[PDB]
């Protein structure tokens, strides 16, 4: 618990740029057997000296469209929680996770990744409750989510991805039941 | 989400969990309606010291407000499972036998671990009812009584053990809500329900809500731009009375920009449909 | 790119830079706009505390985008009035007209001097 | 002229049956394809895959589809006298009834593995598989438990040997004997 | 169908450089969760000439 105040301090206080913990979310593209999918990397650092030992966890949380809606959808976000082995002063691990299109084109874009401490006395020795605390909250927009195919570094005859047409779904239903561009642009002061 | 004992699993492997919100009105026939988050997970990774204790615990977060403020955590209770338990039933809900749903509980852990599919059925030209003929003829539902917007087929064929529900809202259009234990399954009830329907009746799938719903989003978002657009105006329009403070443009600037992310957000809602 | 108007500055312009994104796909514009917007709004309110602000003209351009706009209030107030009535033709052209009316007042959206 | 010239692009790559007959169950949402050999084709020399390929026809798109292998061997009244060496592959079913209906063709793929030459890779088509909803929908694949218990097509028990996920336990006892093990299966599992 | 038995008869044929149609497979190490997994890149290449159109898979 000494252990555990030490770095709440650290963590809560000092209001500075270099927190002793710190997590560092990118994006990146994978090749998902032909899929491009999204990857979020959560790199957890501690660049303090305080090894968090046993009863400290990671919690994730990854919300795809925060609005109210009537029809109730299959997934406001996803969860995870992996356990942190005393993580040991200056080290850093990472953890790919995840976000891409899962269903035909699927993908409503702001999505947004959190990370979370948590501290339970219980896990150790309790006498129940326990503390949340709040890392990062980091959003990733469309503008990350672009690559650049023709301009890109390599210039590699990539075949064009050409997402899936219309829906399984909307196949069996047709099956079954048998432009200029849009624009927008803003000005503002030099 | 779920955490689990770190004393108990010395190894550190990830951990998964999808948050399901599932509504559902009970008695619309105020009138109680009943809001349930439940969360969903592979057991068999967790089950490998024959006994796990998992922590549960519920964020809630703020959307209006942009400044992270709000984060009230909740620990809500814990949950131990031994293979012991699991031996003697005691948690199971396994099909046949245990059909008459009188726990709750029973029909919420159904409507979490089912993959769901939304559809909207349109019948232009014929008022529409022969859904409940469908269901309640050909696919032999029973209607849950706490809930009855709810029906489980009981047609002891191939789909045993699949949920509706049925909002027939403007008797030409209704809308109605698949949860099913594979997709196999859901198309095989797409197409026996397709087969009963008139020659008319025009299917669609839902993704993110009604079109009615979003289209009144979609006015709302409108309205609130326009009016805010109109109140920056009318801040100009005094001030003309009164080389203008650009302060006040920005500042109303500002809010007319809050307004448009909503107005884009119904926006791209709707124009995917 | 950079586009100056004199019409809306007194005196100085700015020779403002202009944004634009282009694409097939309305819904992906839907989304490019929220993101520049939002990273607009950061910009403002990051620059905000230290930056000054540029006078206006006060008259005749700002009105008529208050008739441009009010014009548009009121039609799609109107709409939402015939889709509360719920007569005929339930949802299609109402939609088709609701994103005539989104395109109409995207294009030139939030001017930031 | 067309027929002529597909018999000779055949007979340009290139007679004892290497393989019986095909056979095909859906489980819950998998596809399991399965063929029984004959005694040419010896699992000793040979690792011997299965794929299944759907009709392009149809797909108008193109996602992978993927499918594992697993050999089954049963010995046939041990207790000369037959073993049974069937192969078999497994796959999800619902990326491919978008169409309401596919036909996959089935090819048995051969390597042998002393000879470094890469030489005989000895493909053979083994038929052809159609499946539609119409189908499923009256039954007639489907293997659905209870009631269905009587197994009486020996396919439907190699599809559960082959769709289902196997692990091989070697007990020892040093301190006993084991002959707990039968009544275990047969009077607290219930065992036919 | 003629395209395809120039095709056929380019591979079998002996070259004596494989280069109707190529694949080379290429192994790498990616991230999943929690933990590395070993990816294999299977790429299709054409040199000839020859256009593998509908009917090859």
């Amino acid at each position: 618990l000494n252990e555990a105040m030490n770095v709440s301090c650290a963590l809560l206080s000092s209001g500075t740029g270099p927190r002793p913990i710190s997590c560092t979310t990118s994006t990146t593209w994978s090749r998902l057997q032909t899929q491009d999918v999204l990857m979020a990397t959560c790199v957890l650092e501690n660049s303090s000296s305080f090894s968090l030992d046993q009863g400290w966890t990671l919690c994730i949380q990854v919300l795809t469209s925060s609005c109210a809606l009537d029809l109730d959808s299959a997934c406001s976000a996803i969860t995870y929680t992996i356990p942190v082995d005393q993580l040991g002063p200056g080290a850093r691990r990472e953890v790919t996770l995840p976000l891409g299109p899962g269903e035909n084109g699927g993908l409503d874009l702001p999505v947004t990744v959190s990370c979370t401490l948590f501290y339970s006395l219980r896990e150790v020795v309790g006498g129940q409750e326990g503390v949340c605390l709040p890392l990062s909250r980091h959003t990733v927009d469309m503008l990350q989510c672009l690559r650049f195919p023709g301009l890109a570094p390599p210039h590699t005859r990539a075949p064009s991805p050409l997402g899936p047409t219309r829906d399984p779904v909307a196949t069996f239903l047709e099956t079954c039941r048998e432009l200029p561009p849009s624009v927008a642009s803003i000005k503002v002061s030099a | 989400s779920l955490l689990m004992d770190q004393a108990h699993d010395s190894r550190f492997r990830l951990l998964k969990c999808q948050n399901r919100v599932i509504k559902l009105s009970t008695n619309p026939f105020k009138k109680e309606c009943v809001q349930i988050i439940t969360a969903v997970t592979s057991l068999s990774p967790l089950l490998t010291f024959s006994k796990f204790c998992c922590t549960v615990l519920l964020q809630i977060m703020e959307r209006e407000s942009g400044n992270c403020p709000k984060d009230r955590y909740v620990v809500c209770g814990r949950v131990f499972l031994s293979l012991e338990d699991l031996s003697t039933g005691k948690y199971l809900l396994t099909f046949p036998k245990k059909k008459p749903i009188e726990h709750m509980e029973d029909l919420f852990a159904l409507l979490a671990a089912f993959h769901k599919s939304c559809f909207q059925i349109t019948s232009p030209g014929y008022a529409l009812n022969s859904m409940k003929v469908w269901l309640l003829e050909h696919m032999k539902c029973e209607i849950i009584k706490e809930f009855p917007e709810v029906y489980f087929c009981e047609r002891p064929g191939s789909f045993y053990g699949t949920l509706f529900t049925w909002k027939q809202r403007t008797p030409f259009e209704g809308i109605l809500i698949i949860y099913s234990r594979n997709q196999t399954v859901m198309f095989q009830c797409l197409h026996n329900l397709i087969r009963i329907l008139p020659i008319n009746c025009f299917l669609k799938n839902l993704k993110s809500g009604s079109e009615n719903f979003l289209i009144d989003n979609m006015a709302f978002t409108l309205e609130k731009e326009l009016v805010t657009l109109s109140s920056l105006s009318s801040a100009i329009a005094k001030h003309e009375s009164n080389k203008v403070s650009g302060a006040l443009y920005r500042e109303i600037t500002l809010k007319v920009a809050e307004v448009q992310l909503k107005s884009d957000f119904a926006a791209q809602k709707l124009s995917n449909l | 790119r950079e586009v100056a108007m004199t019409d809306l500055c007194p005196a100085g312009p700015i020779q403002a830079v202009e944004i634009q994104v282009e694409s097939s796909s309305l819904a992906d514009i839907c989304r490019a706009h929220h993101a520049v917007v939002g990273r607009m709004q950061t910009m403002v309110t990051e620059q905000a505390t230290q930056g000054s602000s540029a006078p206006d003209l006060r008259v005749q351009y700002l009105r008529q985008i208050h008739a441009n706009h009010e014009t548009l209030l009121r039609e799609v107030q109107t709409l939402r009035d015939r889709l509360c009535t719920e007569d005929e033709a339930s949802s299609c052209a109402t939609a088709q007209r609701l994103l005539q009316v989104y395109r109409q007042l995207r294009h030139p959206s939030l001017i930031l001097l | 002229i067309i027929s002529k010239s597909y018999k000779a692009l055949i007979n340009l790559v290139q007679s004892e049956q290497l393989v019986e007959k095909i056979w095909y169950r859906v489980i819950d949402d998998s596809l399991v394809v399965g063929v029984k050999t004959t005694s040419s084709l010896k699992l000793s020399l040979n690792d011997v895959t299965l794929s299944l390929l759907m009709d392009q026809a149809h797909d108008s798109r193109f996602r992978l589809l993927k499918c594992q292998n697993r050999v089954i061997k049963l010995s046939t009244n041990p207790f000369k006298k037959e073993c049974v060496q069937i192969i078999t592959a497994v796959t999800s079913l619902s990326p491919l009834l978008t169409f309401s209906k596919f036909c996959c063709t089935v090819l048995l793929q051969i390597m042998e593995r002393e000879s470094g030459n890469c030489p005989k890779d000895r493909y053979v088509v083994c038929g052809r598989v159609f499946l539609s909803l119409e189908d499923l929908s009256t039954g007639k694949y489907l293997l659905t438990f209870p009631k269905k218990k009587p197994i009486e097509h020996m396919e439907d028990l190699f599809a559960l040997l082959a769709a289902f996920h196997k692990s091989c336990f070697q007990i020892t006892s040093p301190g006993y004997a084991l002959n707990s093990m039968k009544v275990w299966l047969l009077e607290h599992m219930k065992c036919e």
